[PDB]
C-alpha cells in the first residue's frame, strides 16, 4: 500500500504483491455460451488447456467447443514453422467441427511472450476460407488480462467485424443473460427507441453495425478497449453508472434516453411502476443485508458497482473494497454514487489483504473459489465472486436476485446453525 | 503443436503441487504468471479442502518482464519460509516461467536457508501431471535420504510403509483406508504413508518398513526403486484393484515379509457376479481406458471378474505402455498408446461398445456415441471426490466397482422386452428407465439392421459390412445382415 | 510514406551509429523522421538527444501501465534538428523478457500512430534476434537493412538475418532493401556473398576513428570538426545512403544459403 | 574443473576469443570444454574447422528423450584435444532462444560435462535479454568480459558487470577481469576500471590476421607465424591462460549508474 489518493470523497489506494485471479482464457467459458456458434482455440500450453477443462470441464460435451493448440519442444526451438502449424492445426479442428462460423485463436502467456503473431494468422486463415468461417484473435494471456478482460479482448476482435452504418440505434455493450437481454429490450421499445441491439450478439456471423447516430450504453465495466473501438468507428459512448439494483439501473436507462430526448414524464410512468415493485421485492434482503460488513477481494472489476449496490440500496457496510484494476473516467459516474469514505484498493497483496480480512472479520467476504472454502473453515463466512459473471444480475427488475446472491450464504448460515 | 481439445493431464507443476498438497510440512514457491492461481481450485473446490494449498507463486504480470523477475522470486522465496516456517522447500517453475529461466531452484539454494530445498527441473513441454509428481516424490526423497528378517528377531508385527496415495489421484483417500484395514486384518501394521499425510521427518522413517507398498506406480515407482537400491527394502507390483488382484497382491507381501498363509467371499462382487442376474453381462463389449494402473486393473476384472468382453484397450501413461500392450495381447488387441482425445473418440466409434470404462474425457464421447459410461480412472471432477467410502481397491473396492460398473447398463427385464417389443410409446429404443428420463444398404437391409436392439448394433453394423468386404458381396441386404452374424 | 526501415544486423557491427547518423541525414533533406530504439540498452538515441531519455516503460511506470491514461508524446523526445526519439528499454540483464518488452512496444506504438503523420521511421533493433518479440519491426516495416563488415561472422549472421527477411516477407510487405558495408576497408568477402545471394551493397564505410569518437562525444557525425580526419567521407555516405531510400531503393529477391555453403563460400 | 563464463557487448569478439583461449589451455597441457550459448552455434568452427551439430538438433533427433542421448552424441573433439558443444537455437526471430539455452546448460550439468575436465568456457552472446543467456552464471567461478576501448562496448560491459553482482550474490561466479580486444589504446576502459575495481587481464589489438583466422576456419596457432601479428597474438593469449591458472583473483567491483558511465566515458 502506497500513499493513498483522493476522488469524490472515496479514497483510492494501490498494493502491489501476489495475486489470486484468473487470466482472460477463461472468458471462453461464458463466452462459448453466448455464442454457440463460435469455437475458441487457444494457443499455449498444457496449463492453459488444463485451466479451461478444470473450469468447463464439469460438464459433458458431446461437440468440443473450446480447445488448445499446445506448444511442442519444436516450436519454442523454431524448427516448425508457426504459421504452418497454426494453419495445420486449425485444418484439423474444422474438420472435427465443420460447422464453426467464428474461430478464436485466443493468446496465452507462452503465445504473448515469444510473440506468435496470431493476428497475422487470423488475418491469413480469414483469407483462406472467408466464405465459411471467419478466424479472429484476442489475449487472454495472464500477464496481460484479468477475468473479465478477456471478454474485453474478445469483443474488440469484432468490431472491425461489424457493419457500417450511420442509423438510429441503441447499442447495450457487454454480456447480458438472455431474459435480461429481452428484458431490457422490451424496457427501451417503451420509451420510443425503436433499435435496440446487444453486443456481443447469440450469433457471431450476425454482428450490429456500428458508426455516427449509435449510442452505446456499457452494461459492464471491463470494456474500456472495446469501448474505446466502437468510439473509433463513429459510435457515442454514453457515461452512466452500471445497471446493478434499482439506482444504477434507473440511471443507467435514463442517459440513453437523455441522449435520445425522450420526455421524462414518459421515462417516468414507465420507470416507476418497475422502481416501487423493486422497492417491494427487496425489503426481506434488505433486512437480511442491512448492518453487515463486507469485503471484497479483487476479480472483476464488478466490485466497485457492487460496492455501491450492496451500501446505497441494501445498506451494508463496506471494509475494503478490492478492484484488479481501475478505470477511473470510466468508474467516474459509479464513484459519485459511492458512500463517503470508501476504501478502494487497486491491485492486491493477497497476503497482507488476508491479514485484513482475519482481523476485520468481516460479515461476508466476497472472494475467489482458491480462498472460499479455506475461509469458511476459518468461521468466516464468503459469497464465491465468479457468481455474479454467471448470473442475471442486470435492471430494475433484477435488483432483488442481486440482493439474495449475498443474502444467500448469510441466510445458509442461520439455517445449518 | 498439438491440437487438443481434452487434455488427459496436466502441466507437471501440478503434479508437484499434489506432492506438497498431500504432504504437511512442506512448502513449494513457484515462479509463474498471474493467473495460475487456479491450480488452488483443484483442492479448494474438486478435493473441497478447507485450507489453502502450500503454494507461494510469484504470479508475474507483463510489467515485470520489464523488470527483475529474479528478485521477484527470491523476494518470495524469504516471504514464503519466514511466513509458513516449512520442514523442506520446493522451489519450481511453471511453463510460462520456463521460458525465461530464472533459474529460481539454485538461486533458493543460494539464498542461505537453513532447510532442505528440492529444486524442481521439470520440462513443462515434454512431460505431464503424474511425470510431475513422481519427479518430485523421488527427488524430496532422494534429497533426505542421500545421506543414510529383522522384525522376527525383534518380535513385532511386520510393518509396511504405503506409497502412492496424493491428492487429486483417484479415490486414494479410501483406498489407502481400505488397504490399511485388510492389512491389519492380515496382522500387518503401517510405517508410513506417503506422500498423503506425511511431513518430510515422516520420510526420513522410510527405511524402517519391512516393505513398500506400491499402490500408485505412475506416483511411487521410481521412489519404490531409489528405496530397493539404497535401503535393500523390497517393493509389491501387483496393485490391489480386483478380488483376485487383491489376492495375488496378499501373496506377494506375504512372501517379501515371509509369512505363510485373503478368502474370495470377502469381497461381495464374486457373488453378484455368480448369480443368475448377472448372466446377461457375459459378453457385453467394454472399451477401456485411464492412467496405466487402472486400466490393467479394470481389464483384468472385466474379463476374469465381470465376464464382459473387452473389444478396446489403452492408456495415455507412456510409461505403462508395454504392460498394456502385454495385456491387450493377452486379449487378443492392439492396445492404443495416446493422449490424443481425438483417437480414443475415434477407437471408440470404430468398435462400437456397449459399455466404456474411461476418464472423465471418455463421457465427452460416449456422450456423443449414445453409449453407457463410468470413471475409472484420473482426469476427473468433483462428483469423483464423494463424501461416502469409495475405495476401488480391497474388497469394498471390488464392491463398489461393480455396482459402478453394472449401473450405467440397461437392466435384465427391461433389455429383454425392448428385444421382443419395438413399438411402445413410453419404453422406446435406445431408452433406460432406471436413469429415470422420459457400401450400400438396401431398405430391405436395413430393416433387418433396426431389428439389433440398440447398443450392440453398432457391431452389427461393422460386422455385417466387413462381412460384405471380406466376400464378393455388393449393396447389402437382409439375408447378408444374417450370413454376417453366422460368420461371426 | 511512412518509409519504416529495419535496421538489423551482426551484433555490435553499428546499427545504433548508422540508425542515429541515418536519420540525422534524412532530417538534413528535409525529411521528417522518428528512431526507435528496440534494445534492452536503451542505447540507440542518445548521439541524437546528447542525453539518455526516459524509456517507453519508465514512461509506463509513471502511468501504473494504465492505457486510458496514457500520453503519446510522452515517450517521445525531440533531438538532432528536430529527431524524434523514442527508446523502448527493457529488463536488466539476465532476467525478465526483452523480447516481449520490445514486441509489446511496437504494437504499443503502432495502435497510436506513432508509424503515421511522420515521413521516416526507423527500427534500431539488437544483435541477437533471439526470439519472435525483437523481429516485430519487421511487421511493419517496408525496407530492411542490414549491417556488415568484410569478415566471416558478420557476413554469417547477416544471411541468419536474410532468411528471416525471406520467411516475414511471406506474410508482411517487408523486403530487403540493401547491404551496409561497416568498418571495413574493402569489400571482397561482402560481395560474394552479394552474388550468390542476390544482395547489393548501399553504402560503405571504412573503420573511421572520428565515428568512434562522435559516439563518446554523444553526437551525431554531423556535429564532429569537419577538418578531423574521414569526417568528410562519412557525413557524405550517410547523405548519399539517406537520398537512395528516397530515390533509389528497391525491393531486392534474395535467398540465404545453407549454413555449410556460406561456410565453403566464405574464406581464400 | 576451471569454469569460465565469456560475455560482452555484441561482436565485441566474444567467440573469437573464447576459442583461442580454449586452444592456449590446450598447449598448456589442460583438458578444454568450450560450449557455445547461440543460436547461430558459431562458437567453435575455430577449433573443429567445421559446423558441429547442435544440442538442439541432436535432441530433436531422439524426439526430446535427453535420457538416450550421451556425451560422445553432443561433444566433439577440435583442436589439439578440445572438446566442443554447440547450443544451437531458433532461427533469428523465432521461438525462444532463451529457454533453449537453458535447456542446453542443464544437459550438460546432468551428464557431469562441467566436472570431468579442466577447464571450462561458456562463450555467451552479446544481448543478454533473458535469464536462459544467464544460465551459464550459476556453474561459473569466474566471468571475463570482452570490451574494446570505447563507448558503447564499456557501457554494455557496466551492464552485465551489475548482472554478474546479482548472481554473484547467491553463486560462486566472481568477476576475474576485462579483455581488451580490438583496440590500439586503453585509455577509457582503465577509466572505467579505476572507477568500478575491474582490472585489464589481456590486451588485443586490432590483428587483421585474426579477423583472417575467422575466414580461414582455423584458431590463430594454426596461422602462419611469418604473417603480421600472429606471434604476438598467439603469446597474449597463451599469457592470458597462464593467468587464469595461477593469477586469477575475484574482483571486488560495482557498475556505474546509466548517467555515470555516460558522463565518465568521453573526452
Ligand atoms: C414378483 C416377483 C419377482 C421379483 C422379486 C423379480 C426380480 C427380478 N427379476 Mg423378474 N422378478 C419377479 C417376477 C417376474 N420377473 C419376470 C421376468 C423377468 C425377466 C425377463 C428378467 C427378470 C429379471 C429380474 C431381476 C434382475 C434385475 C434386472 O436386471 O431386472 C430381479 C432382481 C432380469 C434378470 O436378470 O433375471 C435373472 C431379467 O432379465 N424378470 C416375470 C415374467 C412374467 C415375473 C412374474
Ligand atoms: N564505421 C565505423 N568506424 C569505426 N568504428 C565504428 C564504425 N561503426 C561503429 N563503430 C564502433 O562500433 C561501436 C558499436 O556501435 P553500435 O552502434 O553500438 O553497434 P550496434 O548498435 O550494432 O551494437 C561504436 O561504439 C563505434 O565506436
Ligand atoms: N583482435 C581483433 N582484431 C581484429 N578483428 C577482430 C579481433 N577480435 C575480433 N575481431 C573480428 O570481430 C568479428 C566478431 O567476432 P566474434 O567472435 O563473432 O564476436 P562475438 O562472439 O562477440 O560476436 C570476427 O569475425 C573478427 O573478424
Ligand atoms: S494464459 Fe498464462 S495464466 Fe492463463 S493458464 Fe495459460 S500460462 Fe496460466
Ligand atoms: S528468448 Fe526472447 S522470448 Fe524467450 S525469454 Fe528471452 S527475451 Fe523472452
Ligand atoms: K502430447
Ligand atoms: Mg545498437
Ligand atoms: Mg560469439
Amino acid at each position: 500500500l502506497g500513499s493513498p489518493e483522493f476522488m469524490s470523497g472515496s479514497t483510492l489506494l494501490k498494493e502491489t504483491g501476489p495475486r489470486e485471479v484468473f487470466c482472460g482464457l477463461t472468458s471462453i467459458v461464458w463466452l462459448h455460451r453466448r455464442m454457440p456458434d463460435a469455437f475458441f482455440l487457444v494457443v499455449g500450453s498444457r496449463t492453459c488447456a488444463h485451466l479451461i477443462q478444470s473450469a468447463a470441464g464439469v460438464m459433458i460435451f458431446a461437440e468440443p467447443r473450446f480447445g488448445t493448440a499446445i506448444l511442442e519442444e519444436r516450436d519454442l526451438a523454431g524448427l516448425a514453422d508457426a504459421h504452418e502449424e497454426l494453419d495445420r492445426v486449425v485444418k484439423s479442428l474444422l474438420k472435427r467441427r465443420p460447422e464453426i462460423r467464428t474461430l478464436f485463436l485466443v493468446g496465452s502467456c507462452p503465445s504473448e511472450v515469444i510473440k506468435i503473431d496470431l493476428s497475422r494468422a487470423a488475418e491469413r486463415l480469414s483469407s483462406q476460407f472467408n466464405g465459411q468461417v471467419r478466424i479472429l484473435n484476442y489475449s487472454g494471456s495472464g500477464i496481460e488480462t484479468t477475468f473479465t478482460q478477456g471478454e474485453d479482448g474478445a469483443l474488440k476482435a469484432l468490431v472491425p467485424l461489424m457493419p457500417s452504418s450511420q442509423e438510429e440505434q441503441l447499442l447495450l455493450a457487454g454480456t447480458l443473460a438472455n431474459p435480461v437481454e429481452d428484458r431490457l429490450k422490451t424496457i427501451f421499445n417503451r420509451l420510443g427507441i425503436q433499435k435496440v441491439e446487444s453486443f456481443p450478439p447469440r450469433e457471431s456471423t450476425k454482428l450490429p453495425a456500428i458508426g455516427p447516430g449509435t449510442k452505446v450504453l456499457l452494461a459492464q465495466p471491463y470494456l474500456t478497449d472495446t469501448a474505446r473501438e466502437l468510439k473509433d468507428r463513429g459510435a457515442e459512448i454514453l457515461q452512466a453508472p452500471f445497471p446493478l439494483g434499482v439506482e444504477g439501473s434507473q440511471l443507467w436507462i435514463e442517459a440513453a434516453a437523455n441522449a435520445f430526448k425522450i420526455k421524462k414524464t414518459l421515462v417516468d410512468a414507465t420507470l416507476e411502476p418497475l422502481i416501487t415493485r423493486a422497492h417491494k421485492a427487496l425489503k426481506p434482503y434488505v433486512e437480511q443485508l442491512s448492518g453487515k460488513k463486507l469485503f471484497l477481494l479483487p476479480e472483476s472489476q464488478l466490485e466497485i458497482p457492487l460496492a455501491r449496490f450492496l451500501s446505497n440500496e441494501c445498506g451494508m457496510k463496506l471494509i475494503e473494497v478490492g478492484v484488479p484494476y481501475l478505470n477511473r473516467e470510466m468508474m467516474g459516474p459509479e464513484l459519485d454514487l459511492l458512500p463517503q469514505n470508501t476504501r478502494i484498493v487497486e491491485g492486491q497483496h493477497v497476503e497482507k489483504q488476508l491479514d485484513r480480512v482475519r482481523e476485520h472479520h468481516p460479515d461476508l467476504v466476497v472472494c475467489g473459489m482458491g480462498l472460499a472454502n479455506p475461509l469458511e473453515a476459518e468461521g468466516i463466512s464468503t459469497k464465491w465472486s465468479i457468481e455474479m459473471v454467471f448470473s442475471p444480475i442486470h435492471g430494475i427488475d433484477q435488483a432483488s436476485d442481486l440482493a439474495e446472491l449475498f443474502a444467500r450464504p448469510l441466510h445458509r448460515q442461520n439455517l445449518l446453525n | 503443436m498439438e491440437l487438443t481439445l481434452w487434455t488427459y493431464e496436466g502441466p507437471p507443476h501440478i503434479g508437484a503441487m499434489r506432492i506438497a498438497t498431500s504432504m504437511k510440512g512442506l512448502h513449494y514457491v513457484l515462479h509463474a504468471p498471474q493467473g495460475d492461481t487456479y491450480a488452488d481450485l483443484l483442492f479448494t473446490m474438486i478435493e473441497r479442502r478447507g485450507s489453502r494449498p502450500p503454494v507461494t507463486y510469484t504470479t508475474f504480470q507483463a510489467r515485470d518482464l520489464g523488470g527483475d523477475t529474479a528478485e521477484l522470486v527470491k523476494g518470495h522465496i524469504f516471504e514464503a519460509v519466514e511466513r509458513f516456517k516449512p520442514e523442506a522447500l520446493l522451489v519450481g517453475e511453471s511453463c510460462t516461467a520456463e521460458l525465461i529461466q530464472d533459474q529460481p531452484g539454485s538461486l533458493a539454494k543460494g539464498m542461505g536457508l537453513n532447510i532442505p530445498i528440492v529444486s524442481l527441473e521439470l520440462p513443462a513441454y515434454s512431460k505431464k501431471e503424474n511425470w510431475g509428481a513422481s519427479e518430485t516424490f523421488y527427488q524430496l526423497i532422494r534429497g533426505l535420504l542421500k545421506e543414510i528378517q529383522s522384525w522376527q528377531e525383534e518380535g513385532r508385527r511386520p510393518r509396511v510403509n504405503l506409497l502412492g496415495p496424493s491428492l487429486l489421484g483417484f479415490r486414494c483417500r479410501d483406498d489407502v483406508l481400505e488397504i490399511q484395514k485388510i492389512l491389519g486384518e492380515n496382522g500387518i501394521d503401517i510405517n508410513v504413508i506417503a506422500p498423503l499425510g506425511a511431513s518430510p521427518s515422516d520420510l526420513m522413517r522410510l527405511p524402517k518398513a519391512d516393505a513398500n507398498v506400491c499402490l500408485y506406480p505412475e506416483i511411487a515407482e521410481s521412489t519404490c526403486l531409489w528405496l530397493e537400491r539404497n535401503f535393500k527394502t523390497p517393493f509389491t507390483k501387483v496393485v490391489p484393484i480386483g478380488v483376485k488382484a487383491t489376492q495375488d497382491f496378499l501373496e506377494e507381501l506375504y512372501e517379501l515379509l515371509g509369512m505363510e498363509v485373503s478368502n474370495s467371499d470377502q469381497s461381495k462382487l464374486p457373488w453378484y457376479s455368480k448369480s443368475v442376474d448377472s448372466n446377461y453381462l457375459t459378453g457385453k463389449r467394454v472399451f477401456i481406458f485411464g492412467d496405466g494402473t487402472h486400466v490393467l486393473a479394470a481389464a483384468r476384472i472385466a474379463n476374469e471378474e465381470l465376464g464382459f468382453e473387452v473389444v478396446g484397450i489403452g492408456t495415455y501413461s507412456r510409461e505403462m505402455a508395454r504392460k498394456v500392450r502385454a495385456a491387450a495381447t493377452e486379449l487378443g488387441l492392439e492396445a492404443l498408446i495416446t493422449n490424443d482425445y481425438l483417437e480414443v473418440e475415434e477407437s471408440i466409434k470404430e468398435c462400437a461398445p456397449e459399455l466404456v470404462l474411461g476418464t472423465q474425457m471418455e463421457r465427452h464421447s460416449a456422450k456423443r456415441l449414445g453409449i453407457p459410461c463410468a470413471v475409472i480412472s484420473t482426469p476427473m471432477h468433483v462428483q469423483d471426490v464423494p463424501a461416502r467410502y469409495s475405495p476401488q481397491m480391497g474388497w469394498e473396492g471390488a464392491n463398489v466397482i461393480f455396482d459402478d460398473w453394472v449401473h450405467p447398463l440397461m437392466m435384465g427385464l427391461e433389455e429383454h422386452l425392448i428385444g421382443m417389443f419395438r413399438h411402445d410409446f413410453e419404453f422406446t429404443d435406445g431408452h433406460q428407465s432406471h436413469l429415470g428420463h422420459l457400401i450400400h444398404w438396401t431398405s430391405e437391409g436395413e430393416s433387418e439392421l433396426a431389428k439389433i436392439p440398440f447398443f450392440v448394433r453398432g457391431k452389427v453394423r461393422r460386422n455385417t459390412e466387413k462381412y460384405a468386404r471380406q466376400a464378393g458381396c455388393r449393396e447389402i441386404d437382409g439375408e447378408t445382415l444374417l450370413d454376417a452374424k453366422a460368420h461371426f | 510514406g511512412a518509409l519504416v526501415i529495419a535496421v538489423y544486423g551482426k551484433g555490435g557491427i553499428g546499427k545504433s551509429t548508422t540508425s542515429s547518423n541515418l536519420s540525422a541525414a534524412f532530417s538534413k533533406l528535409g525529411k521528417k523522421v522518428l528512431q526507435i530504439g528496440c534494445d534492452p540498452k536503451h542505447d540507440s538515441t542518445f548521439t541524437l538527444t546528447h542525453k539518455m531519455v526516459p524509456t517507453v516503460i519508465d514512461i509506463l511506470e509513471e502511468v501504473d501501465f494504465h492505457s486510458e491514461e496514457l500520453r503519446p508524446q510522452d515517450f517521445m523526445f525531440e533531438g538532432f534538428n528536430g529527431v524524434q526519439c523514442v527508446e523502448s528499454g527493457g529488463p536488466p540483464a539476465g532476467t525478465g523478457c526483452g523480447g516481449y518488452v520490445t514486441g509489446q512496444t511496437v504494437k504499443l506504438l503502432k495502435e497510436h500512430h506513432l508509424l503515421e503523420d511522420t515521413d521516416v521511421v526507423i527500427f534500431d533493433v539488437l544483435g541477437d534476434v533471439v526470439c519472435g518479440g525483437f523481429a516485430a519491426p519487421l511487421q511493419h516495416a517496408n525496407y530492411c537493412l542490414i549491417v556488415t563488415a568484410n569478415d566471416f561472422d558478420s557476413i554469417f549472421a547477416m544471411n541468419r538475418i536474410v532468411a528471416a527477411i525471406n520467411a516475414k516477407a511471406k506474410n508482411y510487405k517487408v523486403r530487403l532493401g540493401g547491404v551496409i558495408a561497416n568498418r571495413s576497408a574493402e569489400l571482397d568477402q561482402i560481395e560474394k556473398f552479394n552474388e550468390k545471394t542476390g544482395l547489393k551493397t548501399m553504402a560503405h564505410f571504412r573503420n573511421v576513428d572520428a565515428i568512434r569518437r562522435s559516439r563518446l562525444k554523444k553526437c551525431t557525425i554531423f556535429e564532429m570538426d569537419p577538418e578531423e580526419e574521414g569526417v568528410l567521407e562519412v557525413q557524405n555516405e550517410y547523405l548519399s545512403l539517406a537520398k537512395k531510400m528516397i530515390d533509389n531503393v528497391e525491393p531486392l529477391e534474395a535467398e540465404p544459403l545453407k549454413d555449410r555453403e556460406i561456410f565453403d563460400l566464405l574464406g581464400f
